[PDB]
């Protein structure tokens, strides 16, 4: 359910997919670094790219910027569930160790 | 008919309506304030 | 006027700590060590305390 | 007047629109020698040239220029960095001594 | 209360009633709204209450009296229609028009009217009719485009009956974007940004500022008795102390060193802060400690 | 070098988690789990009562900001958004007191509620706590010690929020108002009354996000240290151990023997709040160097009375979940 949030910008993709400015809205440093962090993480991406452009921080324009074959959707779920991974087992980790 | 007139000097209130200045009872103490209502006003608590 | 309850750059609730002081100033320790046996062990709410001017019992004096 | 009139005054002959201040400082802090970055530091790029409106095209990424054991961006051409429409330019006599003298001068 | 405070603020006594809030207090660029004497301060701090603001106003409802004449008893709206009994023109007075200790009258509301029948009789022999049923009514009614609440009501009369209505207007205009701050030392910054709380950068035991400051108001207006009034604050607080740099005399650079050294800091009381924005290390260090704030009119 | 962060006297450099893969020529992690789990541990400290503290190990700086940008202001709590007026007739009022009881933290849980959309109220069905505040002061009638302290001749003088006696609304009566609705203090100094006020209210116990007015923080200690790891080279053993005791703070470093000069070396390198005099010894600072290091992000949180800390970081690191999967279908 993204679909009034990912509006994608493709219009002058020099490669097929390479303009692609995830433009999140509602939206803050807090997720929009960790993403790029790991977006960033990825041996075919060269930007993660994160930058709030408006003075009222909602529109986090991540524009990723891949090494021209990919798309940048295939990096952006990657992030997102290497995201998930990480904190649910972060979680994990953690709340069995409040048992110390 | 109502009763809004304290007064600062006289904690007591009159409402001695028109054509008589403001006199506090007994006294001239002409420095009325006047009580607040019973509306349920709003606040925005930030 | 009166206790800001939380330290406006800390988080930290105040205003239940007023009525301490006024019996901790008079167990007399230094005032810097009426404020370590309350909790403040940062800048913020020893400003928040040290600083403040409880100008509502003056106030109060005459307030009718 | 809105194009014309702000860069270029007859009066004198010298800009009126410059950085006032800290852009100044910060965009030295860039161009100092020591200053090397990251492809990380990708990110303070992207305000500029992939960026808020009127301004997303690419950004040519200025090549890795270190390939030691550690890869590292100078601090220079993250400064120099526009990716559309490209241009050129010349410049010199900034506000230091003369001879390589630790060079902050002739540009 | 002051908290570098010298020697002549006491005898004035007007250190009981201090005139600025005390505000915690980095020396940081951020971002280019900073910059010709402007301030990132941030909000959560401003929601927690630094630099309220209790603007009040007056409205004199001189409700005259004539020789002929009489404005004597004509007191009191409350026509009651049926909308806002009666509407906009007199919904929120009271009973007897005159008050209403706690109502956002709002945006050219009424807070007083008065039936005004000044001269409407000639004081000659002229028309008879105008025995007051002649009232130009004249409404007392401005504002501004935000609610004052009405707090007091006077009715405040000389000898001559001569009603004022003397009115405690107060709009609390707590601070935005603009607003004017003053120093102690003619160094009299704006709100460039606010930002919110998480986004400040946070020094290691959890402080962020309230204000910031960009150290390109001193080194060409030398005010130097401001890097030092922030190392009276955060070794005067530190320990418990309240510190002196009066007039010729003071407090000198090296005790005050040493009072941060005993609870923990530099001699330069200099914090070793990360950036709340990307999370890691500020590469070069981050002046702190308390300032004086004054937060002016205008 | 990779994770180890130096403190030079003039400015701190190795900043800025320079490993991703292709920003070094050593090996970069294309980076999770089996790599990440294994060095992953949340170690625990003092745990207590309203003061948590934990030692992750093994995160970068982004994910661990990403916890506690979240923790202050990007979780939500139980704490007033509205306040309805009855007979207000004490001192300062209006918008102080009224962001004073604000600024209360009410000690409901915030997960058995939800948003409020513009309702009858603004909406009264599931949200809306609603606290009554029926304070009244007079004269203490029995004073004959004439001219005493406002504690002896007054009654209630002050407004603590001890008088916050709670209204049902028939939805909640049940479940929880056996006693965990009080807010969390029953000391504060709201509002002093003299003879003669009164003060009565309603209390609209609005949910809220940090964002809106920071009034919704749970946390107050949401910002933190690395972990330092203070080296020596080739130590100044014998009677420098007073300086190596005195530069850094009280604990951290060791003093153990004199024949065996042993300036005695690390005992405690995370109880110093980097006071950092030891570059003004001129004759010592090069031998220590100074690294706190990249791996344990040392947190320390504390709550305001309304969860436990466990529950705040639980629901930080959740909500984190929420925000990562919301943008992933």
């Amino acid at each position: 359910g993204e679909r009034k949030t990912a509006l994608e910008m493709v219009q002058a993709a020099g490669t097929d997919r390479h303009c692609v400015t995830f433009v999140l809205h509602e939206e803050d440093h807090t997720l929009g670094n960790s993403l790029r962090y790991m977006i960033m993480k990825n041996p075919e991406v060269e930007f993660c790219g994160y930058t709030t452009t408006h003075p009222s921080e909602s529109k986090i324009n991540l524009r990723i910027q891949t090494r021209g074959t990919l798309p940048a959707v295939e990096p952006f779920q990657r992030g997102l569930n290497e995201l998930m991974n990480v904190c649910q087992h972060v979680l994990d980790k953690f709340e069995a160790s409040i048992k110390d | 008919q109502p009763m809004i007139y304290i007064c600062g000097e006289c904690h007591t209130e009159n409402e001695i309506k028109s054509r008589d200045p403001i006199r506090c009872r007994e006294c001239g103490y002409r420095i009325m304030y006047k009580k607040r209502t019973k509306r349920l006003v709003v606040f925005d608590a930030r | 006027m009166i206790i800001p309850v939380r330290c406006f750059t800390c988080g930290k609730i105040v205003g239940n700590k007023w009525e301490a002081y006024l019996g901790l100033l008079q167990a007399e320790y230094t005032e810097g060590d009426a404020l370590d046996a309350l909790g403040l062990k940062r800048y913020c709410c020893r400003r928040m305390l040290l600083a403040h001017v409880d100008l509502i019992e003056k106030l109060l004096n005459y307030a009718p | 007047m809105g194009t014309k009139a702000n860069l270029v005054t007859p009066r004198n002959g010298e800009p009126l629109i410059a950085a006032i201040q800290d852009f100044l400082t910060g965009a030295y802090l860039l161009t100092l020698k020591d200053t090397f970055f990251d492809r990380a530091k990708a990110c303070q790029i992207i305000a500029s040239i992939l960026v808020g409106k009127d301004e997303k095209i690419k950004v040519r990424l200025p090549p890795p220029t270190i390939l030691k054991p550690v890869t590292l961006w100078t601090g220079k051409q993250i400064f120099s960095v526009i990716l559309r429409p490209s241009d050129d330019n010349p410049v010199r006599a900034n506000l230091r001594t003369k001879g390589l003298c630790a060079n902050d001068s002739y540009v | 209360k002051p908290m570098v405070k010298t020697k002549t603020i006491e005898l004035i006594e007007f250190e009981k009633l201090p005139a600025g809030q005390n505000a915690t207090v980095a020396v940081m660029s951020y971002s280019g709204y900073d910059i010709e004497d402007a301030l990132v301060l941030n909000k959560a701090s401003l929601d927690r209450g630094f630099g309220r603001c209790l603007v009040y106003k007056n409205a004199k409802c001189t409700l005259k009296r004539y020789t002929n004449q009489t404005f004597d008893k004509v007191m009191g709206p409350m026509l009651d229609a049926a909308t806002r009994k009666p509407i906009w023109r007199h919904e929120i007075l009271d009973a007897d028009g005159i008050c209403s200790p706690g109502e956002k009258v709002e945006n050219k509301q009424v807070l007083v009217n008065k039936s005004m029948p000044t001269v409407t009789q000639i004081p000659l022999e002229g028309s008879n009719v105008p025995q007051q049923p002649q009232y130009k009514d004249v409404p007392i009614t401005y504002k501004g485009a935000t609610d004052s609440y009405i707090e007091k009501v006077m009715i405040s009369s000389n000898a001559e009956d001569a009603f004022l209505i003397k009115m405690l207007l107060r709009q609390t205009r707590r601070p935005e974007i603009g607003d004017k701050f003053s120093s102690r030392h003619g160094q009299k910054g704006v709100c460039g940004l606010i930002v919110p709380q998480e986004d400040m950068p946070f020094c290691d035991s959890g402080i962020c500022p309230d204000i910031i400051m960009n150290p390109h108001g001193f080194p060409s207006r030398m005010t130097v008795g401001k890097l030092i009034e922030l190392l009276a604050g955060k070794a005067g607080v530190l320990d418990g102390r309240f510190h002196y740099g009066t007039a010729f005399g003071g407090s000198k650079v090296k005790d005050v060193c040493e009072d941060l050294v005993r609870h923990g800091y530099n001699y330069l009381g200099k914090d070793y802060v990360t950036s709340g924005i990307t999370g890691e290390p500020l590469e070069a260090y981050i002046y702190f400690g308390p300032v004086y704030y004054q937060k002016l009119k205008h | 070098m990779r994770s180890r962060v130096v403190l030079g006297e003039f400015g701190v450099r190795n900043v800025h988690t320079t490993d991703f893969p292709g920003n070094y020529s050593g090996y970069d992690d294309a980076w999770d789990q089996d790599r990440f789990e294994k060095n992953f541990r949340v170690d625990v400290v003092h745990m207590d009562e309203n003061s948590l503290e934990f030692d992750m190990v093994g995160i970068d700086a982004a994910i661990a900001n990403a916890f506690r940008r979240i923790l202050l202001a990007e979780v939500p709590t139980m704490a007033v958004e509205k306040v309805l007026v009855y007979n207000n007739t004490s001192i300062v009022q209006d918008e102080i007191l009224a962001h004073r009881l604000g600024l209360i933290p009410i000690h409901a849980d915030p997960r058995l509620f939800e948003y409020r959309n513009q309702g009858d109220e603004e909406g009264t069905e599931i949200d809306t706590l609603q606290f009554r505040l029926q304070v009244r002061c007079t004269r203490n009638p029995h004073a004959a010690k004439d001219s005493s302290d406002p504690n002896e001749l007054y009654v209630n003088h002050k407004v603590y929020t001890r008088h916050m006696t709670w209204i049902p609304l028939g939805n909640q009566a049940d479940l929880f108002p056996e006693g965990t609705i009080r807010p969390v203090h029953d000391d504060i100094l709201i509002a002093q009354l003299r003879p003669g006020q009164e003060i009565d209210l309603l209390m609209h116990c609005v949910k809220g996000i940090g964002k809106d007015h920071a009034k919704f923080s749970p946390v107050a200690t949401a910002s933190y240290r690395l972990l330092p790891d203070i080296t020596l080279l080739e130590p100044v053993e014998g009677e420098a151990a007073e300086e190596l005791s005195r530069c850094f703070s009280p604990g951290v470093i060791e003093v153990q023997e004199v024949q065996g000069k042993k300036v005695a070396r690390v005992a405690n390198p995370r109880l110093d709040t980097f006071s950092r005099e030891i570059f003004r010894n001129e004759k010592l600072k090069k031998v220590v160097r100074l690294a706190r290091v990249r791996d344990h992000y040392i947190f320390s949180v504390e709550s305001t009375g309304v969860l436990p800390p466990d529950v705040l970081v639980s629901e930080a690191i959740k909500v984190l979940m929420g925000k990562c999967r919301r943008f992933l279908d």
